[PDB]
């Protein structure tokens, strides 16, 4: 299957800071399949971004990402209290596997 | 408003079977591709499998570690998605969710597909379990 | 202020209408008699004109 | 199961058709004879109806 | 190279036109006489055809 890992392992940022989270695919999955999801603990994960670009409807514009080969990323331009959740990337290189989940904390 | 109305969660042992399911509301399944994902307590999200709409063939895709014992089917009458699990492992304890992508294209004219309003909604069920 | 005999008889419907220029659109609302519209999706706010 | 003489004669085509409602489209799958369609680009499944 | 008598008489206008296919668009530009167009924007370069 597709293996995704994340960096940093944990984010420690205050609200208002740029809480950037990146991930890496072992497989060179095209960016056209990249997606990121925000999971508030206890809740189903919520899609933020897909196709390494398109924002899901209802998602704030503070969320934007990018990526190419194995290097993929999600930017929160300014971290807000609503964002203290676990973030995952998903790469549909014929399978939608996910990275381990990285917590955003302070 | 679009909802996957999830049910069928129960208390089971590996030495048994369990069927989890989601009934749609608002959204229908005649064009719905659907997928199950699970999250064991303390773990991240692991894809279980995906079913394409029956109008596109009804082809399914399963994740190797859960293949065979976890299968996916569709009702096609009452908009219900089913995950049928049999002969499970002690490793299968998890919260299972049903998910789908809702694509709406509202065109500004019936004479050209150039100008339109594109809305994309990621819809999840509430989460049900497989126990050990 | 609607009397009992008018319940529901009229509906306040909004829609996205075309306009003079192909790349422009306008939001329009109007009052329709219930007999001219048909519900789409059983009980829902979505309705279509009877003869479409 | 296609007799050798018919290989390449038929193609299975998926398209976006208009619907009763101006703002909606539907996915349609139909079977065309090769003589009624032409390719658009080569090394691609983009085909269009012969007389458009 | 425009003589004084022709200043402001011609404009180079770009627009998106329809094509043979419902889903394909083309960029077209052409030279119009000023008498055939009417500005919709005040200082903007946005103009529309006189009879739309
Ligand atoms: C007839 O009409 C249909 C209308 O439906 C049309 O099909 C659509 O075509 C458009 C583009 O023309 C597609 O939109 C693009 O999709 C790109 C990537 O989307 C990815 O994710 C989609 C959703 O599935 C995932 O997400 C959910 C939610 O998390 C999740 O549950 C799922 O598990 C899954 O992960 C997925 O459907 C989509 O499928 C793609 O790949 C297949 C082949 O693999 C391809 O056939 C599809 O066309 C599609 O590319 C894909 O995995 C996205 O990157 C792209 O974004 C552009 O626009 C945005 C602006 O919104 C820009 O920001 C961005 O930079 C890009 O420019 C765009 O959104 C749409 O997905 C198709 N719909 C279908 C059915 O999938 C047909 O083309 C028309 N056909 C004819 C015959 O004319
Ligand atoms: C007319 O078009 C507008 C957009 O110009 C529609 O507004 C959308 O309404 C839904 C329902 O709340 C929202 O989820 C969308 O975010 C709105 N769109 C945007 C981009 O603002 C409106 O509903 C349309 N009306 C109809 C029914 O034709
Ligand atoms: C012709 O269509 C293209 C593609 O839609 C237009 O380019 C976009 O135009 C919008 C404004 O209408 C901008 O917001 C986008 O940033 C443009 N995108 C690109 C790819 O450049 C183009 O402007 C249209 N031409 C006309 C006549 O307006
Ligand atoms: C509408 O009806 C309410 C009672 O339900 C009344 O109080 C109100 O004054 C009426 N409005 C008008 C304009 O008559
Ligand atoms: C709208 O009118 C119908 C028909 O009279 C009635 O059944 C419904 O309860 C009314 N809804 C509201 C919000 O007033
Ligand atoms: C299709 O052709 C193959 C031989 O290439 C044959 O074995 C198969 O039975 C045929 N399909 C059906 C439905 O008869
Ligand atoms: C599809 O048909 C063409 C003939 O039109 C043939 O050359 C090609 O090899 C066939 N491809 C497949 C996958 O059957
Ligand atoms: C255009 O006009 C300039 C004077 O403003 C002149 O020098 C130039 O040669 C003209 N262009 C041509 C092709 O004659
Ligand atoms: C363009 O033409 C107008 C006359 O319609 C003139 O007033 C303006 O100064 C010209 N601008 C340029 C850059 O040549």
């Amino acid at each position: 299957e597709i293996v995704l890992t994340q960096s940093p392992g944990t984010l420690s940022l205050s609200a208002g800071e740029r809480a950037t989270l990146s991930c890496r695919a072992s497989q060179s999955v095209s960016s056209s399949y990249l997606a990121w999801y925000q999971q508030k603990p206890g809740q189903a994960p919520r899609l933020l971004i897909y196709g390494a670009s398109s924002r899901a409807t209802g998602i704030p514009d503070r969320f934007s990402g990018s990526g190419s080969g194995t290097d993929f990323t999600l930017t929160i331009s300014r971290l807000e209290p609503e964002d203290f959740a676990v973030y995952y990337c998903q790469q549909y290189g014929s399978s939608f596997t996910f990275g381990p989940g990285t917590k955003v904390d302070i | 408003e679009v909802q996957l109305v999830e049910s069928g969660g129960d208390l089971v042992k590996p030495g048994g079977s369990l069927r989890l399911s989601c009934a749609a509301s608002g959204f229908t399944f005649s064009d719905a591709w659907m997928s199950w994902v699970r999250q064991a307590p303390g773990k991240g999200l692991e894809w279980v499998g995906r079913i394409k709409s029956n109008i596109d063939g009804g082809t399914t895709d399963y994740v190797a570690p859960v293949k065979g014992r976890f299968t996916i089917s569709r009702d096609d009458s009452k908009n219900t998605l089913y995950l049928q699990m049999n002969s499970l492992k002690t490793e299968d304890t998890a919260v299972y969710y049903c998910t789908t992508g809702v694509e709406t294209y509202d065109f500004w004219s019936g004479y050209d597909d150039h100008y339109y309003d594109y809305y994309f909604r990621d819809v999840w069920g509430k989460g049900t379990t497989v126990t050990v | 202020n609607i009397t009992d005999d008018m319940r529901g008889e009229l509906k306040n419907c909004s829609f996205n209408a075309t306009t003079e220029l192909r790349n422009k659109r306008q939001k329009v609302y109007s009052l329709f008699y219930r007999l001219d519209i048909v519900p789409m999706g059983e009980n829902s706010t979505n309705y279509r004109l009877i003869n479409c």
